[PDB]
This record gives C-alpha cells, structure tokens and sequence, in this order.
C-alpha cells in the first residue's frame, strides 16, 4: 500500500482503528470486581470433538494477587509474560510488595505498546499494535478491587464492569442494569454464565469456557472441570427458579 | 386479421390525415438533427427562409415576427448547430437530434441493506423526494437541496441495490448513462452529444439521470495524459460546464458511481457540483438484523430458529453478502433436501459460505483515500 | 488459468457463486477417464488398461486425448483398428516430456 | 539492515502472511499422528513418486529433541529445520540450567516464540511452518498432542493431522476412534493410522512411513512389510454384505 | 446585466485591483494609454475552486462595464473534424470585432490546456494551432474595445512561457488561502437569503475552520437550514452553523474506540 506513518482524517493510525476488527474473532469474555473477589471468565467453544481443553490456557495469571485473561490471538499474550509478569516481579525486586493495579497498568502500557515503521534506540519493529484484548484485574492495597482491560488500540480506562469479544455490543448494553454496588462473589458467579448463556452458541460444558477469580487472601485461583461442573449445575436450578 | 380491417378506417382517414398535409403540397412529404425543409416556399424582414446543409447555408439576423403561420414545408425548424432560434411560431425546437438513448420505464428494486442505511437513505431522500413535497421551506430558510452525490464502495454489495431502489420510489423520468461506452472516437460524441441530454433536461421536467462509471470518465492525472483519454479528461469538463454558468436543481439531479471516492481529479470531488457523499461501508451488527428478516419474508423458515447466534458466526458484512448465506442454504434443502430453512442450515452456511467458500477474493485494503 | 485477480473486481457476493479448481484424480477417476475412452477404441487384448494407471503423473482427459491419437497415428500406417502395447508408452513420454512439468519441490 | 517491517496489519483481521501460511501444509505432504496410553504414533508420507533413495540416508521429517522426544511434522523444508535447531540448542539451555528436560508444553511454547517474533516485530518474514509436536515428560508416559499455527497459535490433540485433504481424514477418526477410551496395544496406533494414509496417498506404499514413539529412548520405525500386514484386513469383512 | 456584482464577490478585490487597469480602464479612456504607448491586455488568467471568482467573477465584470457576453467552452473548441473549432477563432474575433463590445470567455482552459511538452501532441494537431493563433492574432485584431481574450479554469498544470506579454495574458491569479477575515467576508455573501437569530459572531467561526475556500463555504451555509430541518426551527442559529461543520463533506463524522 503505502506508508505507515499514513494518518485518518482524524489524525490517527489504521493499524490502532483496525484492531477491534481482530478481537471480535477471538473469544468472548467478560470480566467483573465485586465487593467480595473479582469474577474472571473466557469462552473456550470448540474447534472440534476431539479438542482437549486442559492444555489450552485462555486465562494467565502475572502475579498472585492479580491475574490476567486474553481474547484475541495468543501470539501477543506472551509478550506480557516477559514484560508485564517481569515489571511485577521487577517491582518485588526494587519495593518488595504488591504493585498497585492503578499503576500496574499504566506500567504495562509502557511496556504493552511499542511500534512504529523504526527506531535506533526503542524497538519499533512490532507492525501491528496487538492482537488481543488483555484483561488486568487484582486487589489494591489502598483502594481495593479494580477491574482494568488492556485495548488493542493501547489505552486504558476503569471499567467496573468490562465485556470484550465479538459479543460485546449485545452484552454490555444489558451489562449497565446487571452490575451494581452490591453485588457479591456469589451473585456474580451465576450471572456470568446466565449472559454467556445468550452468548456461546453452543451448550454450556465444562470445556467450552474457563472461569477463575482473585481473592485477597488465597490468590488467583482457578476453576477445576469438577468445580466448574457444580457452577453450571446451580445455573440450571437457578434459571429454572426465576419465573 | 386486425390489421386488415384496421386499415380500412385508416386509409379512408389518410385523406385526413393529409388534409393537414394539403396546407404545404410543395416539395412531396419533433426530434431533428439540423433544421431542413425544401426551399421554405412559404417563409426589417418579413419572409423568413434559413436551412443548414451541403446546399444553400442560410443566415438571417432579424426575426420574430409572423411570416409562416405556425409549420411551413419540411416542418422541421428550431434549435439546432445551437446558434439557431425560431421560437415564435409554435417552435418544434429543442428536440433530440439522432443519438444513442438509453431510457427504461419502473426500475422496480426493493429494499437491500437497512443495517447502515437508516439515516443514509433520509440523506438520499433529501435529494430528489424533499423538494417534491414542502419547497416552501427552501425559500424561507435560504437552503437548496443537494445536487450531486457521490457513490463509493465495493462493487454493488447493497450500495449500488440501494441506489436503483430509491429511484422506484420517486415516480420520475429514468435515463441510465453510463461511462464506458462514453469514450467512443469522435470529439463530442461523448461530450456534444451527451450535452443534448443535459440541455432537454433543462426543457423536460421531473427527470433524473444517474451517471455511471465515472472511473471512465474522471481520474486524477500527472504527466498529463498519454493520449487518448483528452477527450475523456473533456468530458470530465464538460460535466462542470452545464454546473458552470447556470442550472436549476429541481428537476436536474446528479449521482455519481465508483469503488473509491478520491480516485476521480481533486478539482472534480472539489464541492459544487457534489453537495453531499455517500459514506458506505460495513455496518454494525444488530443494524444488519433486519436483512435476515426482509430474505425470510418471502422464505419459508421454521418456527423456533434463533438468529442471535447465526448472526455471531458472521462477522461485520455487507447486505449483499447475506443473501449468500441464504444462497448457498437454499441449495442445502436442493441436495439434502430440506423442507424449509432450518437452524443448522444457517449455522453451517456461514462457516461453508463465508469460512468455507468465499476464502480469497474481496475487497479489503482497496479502499483508504487516495 | 487463474481469475483469482481477476475475480473481485466482477464477481460480486452472490450473482455468480461457482468455485471449480483442475483437481489430480486419484485410482478411481483415472479409470472412468481412461477406460470409456476405450469404449470405441480396439487394442490388444493382452494388454491391460490399467497398467499405467497405477504410476503416472498427472494425466488428464486431454492428455490422454493425445495419447489415443498419437497411438493410434502409429498402427494406422499399417492399417489395423488394434494399437501394440509399445506405442502406449511411447505417446505417454512425450506428452510428458512436453506440456507436463513441475516446480521441483519435494518433501515440504 | 531493513528497518521496516515485512507484515502489515489487516483492517478485518486478514492477514497476508497469515493466508499462504496455512497453505504451505495444504501444498506439502501430510503428517499423520494418534496419542496412546504408554506411547505415541507419527505417521506422514512423501510426496515424490519415483524413489531412487533411501530412508536413512535422507532425512524428511524425523527430527529429535530430547532423549524420548521425537519431533515430526511437515509446514515446509528449508525453514522447518531451522526452528528444530533452536529448539535443540534451547533443549540444551536447559540442561545448561534446569538441568532436567523441558516438558513438551514449552518446547510449543518456544516454537511459537520464534514464531511470535516474526509476525510482531519486522525485519524478519514469518514462515508457512506448522509443527506437531509429541513425545513424554520427565518420568512420565503420557503423550502430548500439540498443533502449532505459524500465527502461534496451539492447543491440545489426541488424532489431529495436516496436511493435504487431512480435515476430511480426521472425520474418520472422530467417531471409530475415541478419545476417552485410547487404545492399549501399541500395533492399535498402527491399524487405525494406516487405513487414515490410504485416504491421500493410497498406492505407492513407498512414500509411506511410520514412526512409532517409545519411551526409555526407544524409536520403532516400521516397514512397508508390515504396513501390508493391515492393508489385506481393511478389505475383509468390508467387502462383505451382510 | 448579470446579478453577480462587486457585493456578491469578496477577497478578490486585489486581483480586481488590477483588473480595471488591464481591461476596464482601455475599454473608456485611451488618452493615457496612448501617451505613454501602453497596449493593455485584452485579458487575464485564473485558477481554482468556483464559487470564490472564476464564472461567477467573469460575468460581474459584464455586468459592471456594460457589455456583450460570450462565453464559449474550452472543450467546445475541439471538434472531430480538421481545425473545426480553429477556424472559429478568427470567426469568434470577427463577429466580436464588427458587432458591440465584449469579453470572450473560455471555461475550463485543461479541455484545450492539456498537453505540456510530450510527443502526443501530434495526437490532436487543432488544439495547438488555436493557441497559436491565439497569441500571434491580437496584434492584427487589436486597436479597438470590442475584443477582449479571457480564460479560467479550475487549476493550471501547464507552464508556458509564451503567455507572457503586454497584449497576452497578463495576471496568473491562484486563489489564496482565505484567512478569519477573508472567510467572513465570503459568508456575507451566501448569508444575504438567510434567516438568523442575530447571535452568530463572524469572527467566531472563521477561527475553526481552516484552508476552506469559498466552494466549501457555501456548503457550510447550505447545510445549515437542513440541521434545523429535522428539529422543525423557524430560522437557523449559531449552533446550526457550527453543526454545518459537523456536516460530512472533509470526513469530520465520527468513529469508534478513542472517543465515544
């Protein structure tokens, strides 16, 4: 085509505009901070029957006290592992303690968009911005629970609660009346998968998605496929309870 | 045998027809090319006589006055070579010389994409269906309509459906030019002879004309040219010349077509002669939602189908491009049989349609300013 | 040969939907090209049609096309409806030999 | 050098190095292979019709990482090699410092981090290489199974293949093979890989070879004698009406 | 008598400066031409945008000296035939020479103004004799007021040096980039039919915009009424001018991600 460094009518690059266009192959997730943990959630689906879900790891963790998800391509979710879960443990290296998630993230941003046609001195050779939609949650410990998302486009915003992937239109317009102040770790836990519900195109299973949370005292901990089970057992009964 | 007993009263009513044709019996026996009668027997000054041919070139200063009484001799006298007036008496002037005229009656077409084209067909509307119903507004504001608009997009996904659509509704006169053809050979063959159109706009009224395959036509130039296309660089030209001096915006409207909107000569997208553009591109999703409605009107579908989740396999599209789904899962019911349209049918066709068969071969990375 | 530059500029999503590429035939369809081709055609009954048909290299209809005229050019200058077994052979090389030839990429 | 980069990013995600990528397996010969209980079976085939060589002397796709790891697949030739290199070298760097070798789930991993380099950073053009990778973990005899993207892109498997033609081969092994239940013989790998390679290459049992993965750094390579021993039992009782 | 007069133009005052002294001033008094054996110029030439000058300059200058309007096309000139439209110029300088005062227009001068230097010019052999009789003529048609040789068109990609002289084309005008004050003064003109509120500041909004000529500025006052369209307003105000603006024409529509 042409050049890069080639703006929008509105002063902005086509790499950055068109970088939504990429999280909407990608996979639906919708995180959520509560008052009690921060609910942590992706969509496996299925490529095939004979697909094996245990290996796949759609969800990260950086720290124990955060954690982190992915919806996009995984190639740029590594690039975090040896920039984003070193500057955590460059923190522990320098202040020895738990980096705020307000500042983690603007500290990853740093480290998360880099590019350009090139340079001498900083590594402009990435071409395109991201990928993938990265998600940063933890537990502050000033403020508290604070849910962020890292773009494609390389910005950050505070969002209470965050939906990504291609699903993201329908489900965030309901998301405005479904989040609130008090909603709870356990509350949350069914009202995730009730809107992935509406979401994946196929039935619930174990394997087609992979929950997790943060908590301030065990960590990020994971769902087991046990565990998970039991979660989309009580959908069942909840839903079937509502009317 | 209609024909045979239908001349009977005909050649009984010849002799009236030739009744008219017993005023002027000189010379043995309305659209002209250049006016010619035969010695103009009938006719300051008082008599007036001008032909234009290889024989007896005529010129005559003064005029307007009664000499002839209404037609004279070969009846054929007005506007031609331009230049040329005889309007007084009851003029056949202003008429279409011999030419290459396409024109066509109902261009029926139904509705194609609504998902982005909600406020853009009001803007489409704002065009030809404003002025025909409250004009008092534009005398009282100070504002016109706009003239041109410019089409720019792939090619016909539901850009160009939308186009032939909106015409059916205005209930006006349809000529198609289009700019391939447009070359031709001869200097102001498509220019002259395309000005005569442009000219008996300004006669007939409640026309509208959409210009086709301007890429034909304009183009923006460097060198200047490597020869040939001068006259379609004139043409080009000529197009601003009838936009130039004087035109009404009433019943003259302009639209143009391409697959880039820049590609034409900065001097030519420069404003004027385009009041308004066309942003076409891909819409949202849920805006789409009612093209799966408008195919399955007409289609017979089982009760129960969710189109949530058929709409989440298919990524941002056009309105063309969702007929193709629909295309192909109207050929599953052809080999598997299928009695209607079923669920599964829609699911897998986005995955055999758009995954499976389109692969390669769409414009993508073609369009940005230029 | 190949539209694929071609294509989207006409096309269009869905007035025309037709993809069909030149696929290699595999042991079954390389046996109803050939043997029907025989049909009319008389040849040697000690010789089997399929012989050939085990190891060759991407031979269509108009390949064989050739290889029926050029064989059969052969046996007619002796004037017999019957072709020998060495001019089968024969007309495969240089049909080979000519029109037939690959990149030279292996393994991959 | 060249300061730019060689990719550009897609505006709807198509990518024209990601395109022909994926089509570099379409156009080279397929790689078969199967997971088990106690080892694992890699199959493939060769593309070439006349055969003047020999199996040992010309290497086509074995390659080894560890001990008990055996690395197979076709995305090309040239730029496969050079991957497998780094990925011995990195197999090293951890016995220069782990000590202990590297499960299976990074050596993907490093595949792929190569991989990564290529389609974010310029310079550097990616490659069509598309690896499946197998083998064991350090005291343990489970197989691993994973398909590696040229976009780093991998999952888990158990009877994926690429290659030519090779989404309609894995229809056959999604119903008669189950994953839930893996077989236990090891000649039960074989029977159900060698009636999938009659699907692309059917005659020329030549170009069909078979590695057979075995722990304690044990590697079984069977012959065409033995592939012929399962070719007479496909046409059994399958040309038999009931 | 056009409509088009001095009022309904603006920012050309400098060309129109030295206009007069090159057509008007010759068309009356040759007494001071004479003395010092000035010939003045029977035109000019411009380029750029229309709406600004151009066709709507030229015919002022009818209207302001009172006399005959000719205006024949560029592409007109060019015909099919040999010297079709280059036997016309003399015929065109005939009739304009026996018969009233007037002004020969030529509108958009790249129809017969594309050539430059290369080898196709062979390719229509009449465009260049009609430039050349152009030029080597006004000595011979010269010594009257009834002739006068202007051309225009929207932009000049050719250089000739031959157009320069005290007979032949004299001023180049290139429309210059209107500043605050030059824009308010072209919106005065398209304003005179509007129907305000009285709460616009000129100096307001020539300040947001930048590098829009007077094509541009039209539409600003065009698509002003139609905001109001759909709100029903009796007459536009100042937020309506402003939402001219928000009008899609240089790309100023919305998107998605950074703002929303």
């Amino acid at each position: 085509d042409r050049g890069v460094s080639t703006f929008s009518p509105e002063g902005r690059l086509f790499q950055v505009e068109y970088s939504l266009e990429a999280i909407k192959l990608g996979s639906t997730a919708i995180g959520i901070a509560t008052k009690e943990g921060v609910v942590l959630g992706v969509e496996k689906r299925a490529t095939s029957p004979l697909l094996e879900s245990d290996s796949i790891e759609k969800i990260v963790e950086i720290d124990r006290h955060i954690g982190c998800a992915m919806s996009g391509l995984t190639a740029d979710a590594r690039s975090m592992i040896e920039h984003a879960r070193t500057a955590a443990v460059t923190h522990n290296l320098y202040y020895d303690e738990d980096i705020n998630v307000e500042s983690l993230t603007q500290s990853v941003c740093d480290l998360a968009l880099r590019f350009g046609e090139g340079a001498s001195g900083e590594e402009r050779l990435m071409s395109r911005p991201f990928g993938v939609a990265l998600l940063i949650a933890g537990h502050d410990a000033d403020d508290g629970y604070q849910l962020f998302h890292a773009e494609p486009s390389g910005t950050f915003y505070r969002y209470n609660a965050k939906a990504i992937g291609s699903g993201s239109e329908g489900a965030q317009a309901e998301l405005l009346n479904e989040w609130h102040s008090s909603l709870t770790l356990k509350e949350a836990e069914l009202l995730v998968l009730k809107i992935l519900k509406q979401v994946m195109e196929e039935k619930l299973d174990e394997n087609n998605a992979q929950l997790s949370c943060i908590t301030k005292q065990d960590g990020f901990k994971i769902y087991d496929n046990e565990k998970t089970a039991e979660l989309i057992k009580e959908l069942k009964e909840k839903e079937a309870a509502e009317s | 045998l209609k024909q045979t007993e239908n001349d009977l009263k005909d050649i009984e009513a010849r002799i009236k027809e030739k009744a008219g044709v017993k005023e002027s019996d000189t010379g043995l026996a309305h659209p002209l090319q250049v006016a010619r009668c035969t010695k103009i027997i009938k006719g300051e000054d008082a008599k007036y006589v001008i032909n234009l041919k290889q024989i007896a070139k005529f010129v005559v200063g003064l005029g307007e006055r009664v000499s002839p009484t209404d037609i004279e001799e070969g009846m054929r006298v007005g506007v031609d070579r331009s230049k040329y007036n005889i309007e007084l008496p009851l003029p056949p002037r202003i008429d279409p010389s011999v030419t290459m005229m396409t024109v066509e009656e109902k261009p029926d077409v139904t509705y194609s994409d609504v998902g982005g084209c909600k406020d853009q067909i009001e803007k489409l509307r704002e065009v030809v269906e404003l002025p025909l119903l409250s004009p008092e507004r534009f005398a009282t504001l100070g504002i016109d309509p706009p003239k041109g608009i410019l089409l720019y997009g792939p090619p016909g996904t539901g850009k160009t459906l939308c186009a032939r659509a909106v015409a059916n509704r205005t209930d006006a006169t349809f000529i198609r030019v289009i700019g391939s053809e447009l070359v031709q050979k001869y200097v102001g063959e498509g220019a002259r002879m395309v000005r005569e159109l442009f000219e008996m706009a300004r006669t007939k009224k409640a026309c509208i004309i959409f210009f086709d395959e301007i890429d034909a036509v304009g183009g923006a130039r460097f060198d200047d040219g490597a020869g040939g296309d001068n006259e379609v660089q004139r043409t080009m030209l000529e197009l601003i010349t009838q936009l130039d001096g004087f035109d009404p915006r009433g019943n003259i409207k302009v639209m143009f077509a391409t697959n880039r909107p820049n590609t034409l000569d900065p001097a030519l997208l420069r404003p004027g002669r385009i009041d308004r553009k066309v942003e076409f591109s891909l819409p949202d999703l849920e805006g789409r939602a009612n093209i799966f409605r408008i195919h399955s009107k007409s289609m017979s579908v089982e009760r129960g189908i969710r189109w949530e989740l058929i709409s989440r396999l298919c990524p941002n599209s056009t309105g063309a491009e969702l007929r193709s789904v629909c295309t192909e899962a109207g050929m599953f019911a052809i080999r598997a049989r299928r009695k209607v349209a079923t669920e599964k049918d829609f699911l897998k066709a986005v995955d055999k349609v758009i995954s499976g068969y389109k692969k390669f071969s769409s414009t993508s990375r073609y369009m940005q300013y230029n | 040969n190949k539209i694929e530059t071609l294509d989207p500029a006409l096309i269009r999503p869905g007035r025309i939907d037709r993809k069909i590429l030149f696929e290699n035939p595999d042991l079954s369809t390389k046996k109803k090209i050939l043997g029907i081709h025989t049909s009319k055609m008389n040849l040697s009954e000690d010789v089997n049609l399929e012989t050939l048909v085990t190891t060759k290299d991407d031979l269509s209809g108009a390949d064989i096309q050739a290889m029926c005229t050029e064989a059969g050019l052969l046996a007619l200058r002796e004037r017999r409806m019957q072709v020998t077994a060495e001019d089968f052979k024969q007309a495969k090389e240089r049909v080979m030999k000519n029109k037939v030839e690959e990149n030279l990429e292996g393994l991959y | 050098g060249y300061d730019r980069a060689l990719s550009i990013f897609s505006p709807d995600g198509h990518i024209f190095q990601v395109e022909y990528a994926l089509e570099a397996v379409k156009r080279g010969t397929c790689a078969v292979g199967v997971k088990g209980k106690n080892c694992v079976v890699l199959g493939c085939e060769r593309r070439s019709t006349l055969k003047l060589q020999d199996t040992r002397i010309t290497p086509s796709k074995v390659s080894k990482i560890d001990s008990h790891v055996v690395l197979s697949f076709s995305g090309l030739n040239a730029d496969s090699r050079i991957l497998i290199e780094k990925a011995r070298v990195e197999a090293q760097s951890h016995r220069l410092t782990l000590e202990d070798p590297v499960t299976v789930e990074y050596l993907t991993r490093y595949v792929a981090g190569v991989q990564q380099r290529y389609t974010q950073s310029g310079g550097v053009r990616p490659f069509g290489v598309s690896t499946l990778i197998a083998g064991f973990d350090p005291r343990d005899d489970e197989p691993k199974l994973y398909q590696t993207e040229p976009s780093g892109i991998y999952s888990s498997w158990s009877a994926q293949t690429i290659g030519r033609n090779s989404k309609t081969v894995r229809e056959f092994l999604e119903k008669n093979y189950d994953r839930k239940e893996p077989p236990a013989t090891v000649e039960e790998c074989v029977k159900l890989t060698v009636r999938s390679l009659l699907e692309v290459v059917q005659t020329g049992a030549k170009n069909i070879e078979i590695t057979v993965v075995k722990p304690d750094s044990d590697i079984v390579a069977l012959s065409s004698e033995e592939i012929n021993q399962y070719v007479t039992q496909i046409e059994q009782e399958k040309q038999e009406q009931q | 008598k056009p409509t088009e007069t001095y009022s309904d133009v603006g920012g050309l005052d400098k060309q129109i400066e030295e206009l007069v002294e090159a057509i008007v001033l010759p068309m009356k008094r040759a007494d001071k031409f004479k003395d010092m054996g000035i010939r003045a110029p029977k035109g000019a030439l411009m380029y750029g945008p229309p709406g600004t000058g151009k066709t709507l300059l030229a015919r002022a200058c009818a209207a302001q000296t009172n006399a005959t309007f000719l205006k024949l096309a560029a592409p007109q000139l060019v015909q099919m035939y040999i010297g079709e439209g280059a036997k016309l110029v003399r015929d065109a300088f005939a009739l304009a020479k026996e018969k009233a005062p007037t002004i020969i227009f030529i509108d958009e001068l790249d129809a017969i103004g594309t050539k430059r230097f290369d080898s196709e010019k062979s390719g229509d052999r009449e465009v260049q004799r009609t430039m050349l009789e152009l030029l080597n003529q006004l000595d011979g048609f010269s010594s009257d007021d009834r002739v006068k040789v202007l051309a225009a068109t929207n932009r000049v990609d050719v250089l000739d040096p031959a157009l320069l002289r005290s007979g032949r084309l004299d001023r180049k005008i290139e429309f210059p980039l209107p500043s605050e004050d030059s824009r308010a003064q072209i919106l005065q003109i398209h304003s005179r039919k509007m129907t305000t509120d009285d709460d616009i500041n000129w100096q307001e909004l020539a300040r947001s915009t930048d590098e829009f000529n007077g094509a541009q500025l039209k539409a600003v006052t065009v698509e002003a009424g139609m905001i109001a369209l759909r709100n029903g307003q009796s007459s536009v105000k100042h937020e309506d001018f402003v939402e001219g603006i928000s009008e899609v024409q240089a790309r100023k529509s919305k998107s998605v991600s950074f703002y929303a």
